RNA sequence: CCGGGCACUCUAACGGGACUGCCCGCGAAAGCGGGAGGAAGGAGGGGACGACGUCUGGUCAGCAUGGCCCUUACGGCCUGGGCGACACACGUGCUACAAUGCCCACUACAAAGCGAUGCCACCCGGCAACGGGGAGCUAAUCGCAAAAAGGUGGGCCCAGUUCGGAUUGGGGUCUGCAACCCGACCCCAUGAAGCCGGAAUCGCUAGUAAUCGCGGAUCAGCCAUGCCGCGGUGAAUACG
């Protein structure tokens, strides 16, 4: 049970960030604090350090986790 | 030729008109048994015709609307009972000692700030 | 509260969410009743006081 | 048609405000209808007594809008021509519609 | 009459005796009643094979059901454990997920009250 | 009771409507 | 009730047979404010133990409510460090509260499915002299005379 | 619904009405017991109303305020996170363990409120949440709206179930810049504990308790089972 219905949303700041990444090629790790987005296929390969509001935790992105959002990979309290 | 009488009970009104007539009773263009009945109360609002013999005598039209339907039958037993009394004055010495021309004042007491139904305390441990 | 945070006053927010209410005499944040714009404090202060017309005591 | 809508907080500047106006009419016009009472709209608030809890305390205020209707059947000149500018009221409002 | 793979509901109306499918609520029985054209008052013990055979037809394969159902639930929850999932993270503690609180009452997800002292 | 939702009875207690609750 | 005696309230007379006691009895197997599904309750009893029985059901009513009647009971009463289990009679005020709810109390501990059958069904044993409510009354009387011993602490 | 009418119900303003005033008994009196008349009687029922003062009670975090500290900082902006953490303990509630019950269809009787970009009849699509369309209403005139228990008919037949709706997988609507931490709602599947609760302990004396729905304040949304109001059915018991 989750919803978005239509226009699947990706904040604009990491956007036009990666897809320009990509024209040159696969880059190193990258700062988001963004984690509002979901996840779009053209993530899949790329590492990006996503904000506990913390630290930046390196997280590599793969072909399974492509339906979920950032910090769905970062979380938040830690515990024992 | 016909007679009146109001009648009311717990936010509920009920106007009696009776007329001379065969005993049947109407109620909101509804048989009297097709809008109770099903009711075990139902036969109280007619008790005042039983007191004084009228059961044979009357038809009657009612239009009840407001609150509950028990309470509406209280209505039609005032009601009836009041149209009863403008009928022939005698009868208010028949009808007094079974008080059916007495209203019931008993109305829901308004609920009250601090309390969870107007009585009801919340219940505490003091450890 | 704190006069910066009535900038709610100014808010231009950016977002119509983050408008709230921020009772307008006390500058209240929590409790404000919208018909008046006060808070429920400043509501009875102003009620008892008599400068809310119609708002009388309430009994029944 | 003519339908006069009066709205006001004290029940007391209504009644004011819709007697002298039948007066008024009724040196000219045919039998006014009536001061017809409308509903009472009554906003309710409650309000814990104190700042800081003491939940279980509030007292609560009612600000009621008492409502009347006028209806002056066929009215012509020597009823509009005491109804321009002679009301007192303050706490009165109207309107009219037709 | 066993109609999903081995399930033999018995002497009971046949629309709740299909409850006791794992794949199979009310809402798939009373639609399967429907579309086979079945009574569904009808005792279990007095069900034609000719309807029973029109059942197995309708709901072995229409939906996923009770075998490839849990193994198809439990590949569901390692698939979202096996990645980093923060929602896969509270399968693994045994601890809510779709977004409790824990500070009381999580007793049905976790381990009935295993006390400390104070 | 009023706790299931896929009754009508849970659906009048939440105050929502559905398949199990319809409107008219 | 410190002041006053607490007068008792006087119950409509049955819409049936015209007994207050019917509509006491009536109001004891009311629960949550359903006086109609109580009602017909005890009258689809009347039926079960009029055709069971060729016997009129307010007399089996009244004569079940008779042998259900405590004459005597127990009652604690702090006396030099722990109490002691009292006899003492019975107001006949009580008397009726007890049978009656003694009557209803049991018939719900029945095996019976239907409601009204556990009423005609205990109805018509209390009446015969047997049935659990007869047992609660026979049991209390037991109380007593047992702890006879204490009759002179009357209060 | 029209014609038409204010009688009735109602609505909301002004009044009347109950005073131990009348009768019996007691009493020095105040008053107590009982009775008629009466819609109502000995304070008819319910509110608002809470004395001199007490607890160094509660709040400088609503506001005000004496003194004391802070002043590239205790202040100011933002994004993100936290106020939701979980091996446990208490408080307060909600839903239940069922047959005086659960489910389905049919059908009936409220009071009090809210609504101008809101309430949204009605039509179409969709199993549905809902979307499109779109009427009426500045609202005793339109809308929320269906009240529920109830009644009639039917299904379940004492079983962890046609009781119970937790948990979890999966699909989707809406609000919102944005629902991972963290929302509500819908549909499918899952269907847990729980078979009246140890010591102990709470509420209420009559439209009361118990039970059943309804609305509102704050609010885009909502974790409201809270709170403040409303009426529907309607008890048990008080020797002392
Ligand atoms: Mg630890
Ligand atoms: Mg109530
Ligand atoms: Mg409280
Ligand atoms: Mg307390
Ligand atoms: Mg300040
Ligand atoms: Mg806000
Ligand atoms: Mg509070
Ligand atoms: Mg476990
Ligand atoms: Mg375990
Ligand atoms: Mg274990
Ligand atoms: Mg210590
Ligand atoms: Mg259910
Ligand atoms: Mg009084
Ligand atoms: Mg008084
Ligand atoms: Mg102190
Ligand atoms: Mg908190
Ligand atoms: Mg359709
Ligand atoms: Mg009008
Ligand atoms: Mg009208
Ligand atoms: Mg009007
Ligand atoms: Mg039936
Ligand atoms: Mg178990
Ligand atoms: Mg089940
Ligand atoms: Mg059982
Ligand atoms: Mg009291
Ligand atoms: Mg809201
Ligand atoms: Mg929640
Ligand atoms: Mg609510
Ligand atoms: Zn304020």
């Amino acid at each position: 049970p989750r919803s978005l219905k239509k226009g699947v949303f990706v904040d604009d700041h990491l956007l036009e960030k990666v897809l320009e990444l990509n024209a040159k090629g696969e880059k190193r790790l990258i700062k988001t604090w963004s984690r509002r987005s979901t996840i779009v296929p053209e993530m899949v390969g790329h590492t990006i350090a996503v904000y506990n509001g913390k630290q930046h935790v390196p997280v590599y992105i793969t072909e399974n986790m492509v339906g979920h959002k950032l910090g769905e990979f970062a979380p938040t309290r830690t515990y024992r | 030729e016909q007679y009146y009488g109001t009648g009311r009970r717990k936010e509920a009104v009920a106007r009696v008109f009776l007329r001379p007539g065969n005993g049947k009773v109407t109620v909101n263009g509804q048989d009297f048994n097709e809008y109770f009945q099903g009711l075990v109360r139902a036969v109280a609002a007619l008790e005042p015709l039983r007191a004084v013999d009228a059961l044979g005598h009357f038809d009657a039209y009612i239009t009840v609307r407001g609150g509950g339907k028990s309470g509406q039958i209280d209505a039609i037993k005032l009601g009836i009972a009041r149209a009863l009394v403008q009928y022939n004055p005698d009868y208010r010495a028949k009808l007094k000692p079974l008080g059916f021309l007495t209203r019931d004042a008993r109305v829901v007491e308004r609920k009250k700030y601090g309390k969870h139904k107007a009585r009801r305390a919340p219940q505490y441990s003091k450890r | 509260a704190r006069k910066a945070l009535i900038e709610k006053a100014k808010r231009t927010p950016k977002f119509k969410v983050r408008a709230y209410t921020r009772c307008v005499r006390c500058g209240r944040a929590r409790s404000v009743y919208r018909f008046f714009g006060l808070c429920r404090i400043c509501l009875r202060e102003l009620a008892h006081k008599g400068q809310l017309p119609g708002v009388r005591k309430a009994s029944w | 048609k003519i339908r006069i809508k009066l709205r006001g907080f004290d029940h007391k500047t209504l009644d004011a405000s819709a007697q002298k106006i039948v007066e008024a009419a009724r040196r000219s016009g045919a039998q006014v209808s009536g001061p017809i009472p409308l509903p009472t709209r009554v906003r309710r608030f409650t309000v814990i007594r104190g700042p800081f809890k003491h939940k279980d305390s509030r007292e609560h205020f009612e600000l009621r809008t008492h409502n009347r209707l006028v209806d002056i059947i066929n009215p012509n000149r020597k009823t509009i021509e005491q109804l321009m500018t002679l009301d007192l009221p303050t706490g009165v409002e109207i309107e009219i519609k037709t | 009459a066993r109609i999903a793979g081995v399930e033999i509901p018995r002497n009971k109306r046949v629309d709740v005796a299909l409850t006791y499918i794992y794949g199979i609520g009310k809402a798939r029985a009373k639609e399967a009643l429907e579309k086979t054209g079945i009574n569904p008052a009808t005792r279990v013990k007095d069900l034609t094979e000719a309807e029973v055979v029109r059942l197995r037809e309708y709901v072995e394969n229409t939906w996923k059901l009770e075998g490839e159902l849990r193994a198809e639930v439990a590949a569901n929850i390692k698939r979202l454990m096996d990645i980093g999932c923060y929602r896969g993270l509270r399968h693994r503690r045994g601890l809510p997920v779709r977004g409790q609180r824990t500070r009381t009452n999580a007793r049905t997800r976790k381990g009935p009250r295993k006390t400390v002292a104070g | 009771g009023k706790g299931d939702r896929r009754t009508r009875r849970g659906k009048i207690w939440r105050g929502t409507y559905g398949k199990y609750r319809p409107r008219k | 009730a410190r002041r006053r005696r607490a007068e008792v309230r006087q119950l409509q007379p049955d819409l049936v047979y015209g007994d207050v006691l019917v509509t006491a009895f009536i109001n004891k197997i009311m629960r949550d404010g359903k006086k109609n599904l109580a009602a017909r309750i005890f009258y689809d009893a009347c039926k079960i133990i009029q055709e069971k029985t060729g016997q009129e059901p307010l007399k089996v009513f009244k004569q079940a409510v008779e042998n259900v009647k405590p004459r005597m009971e127990v009652r604690s009463r702090r006396v030099g460090g722990a109490n002691y289990q009292v006899p003492m009679e019975v107001s006949p005020r009580r008397q009726q509260s007890l049978a009656l709810r003694w009557l209803v109390q049991a018939a719900n501990q029945r095996p019976e499915r239907r409601a009204a059958v556990r009423i005609a069904h205990e109805l018509m044993d209390a009446a015969e002299g047997k049935g659990g409510a007869v047992k609660k009354k026979e049991d209390v009387e037991r109380m007593a005379e047992a702890n006879r011993a204490y009759a002179h602490y009357r209060w």
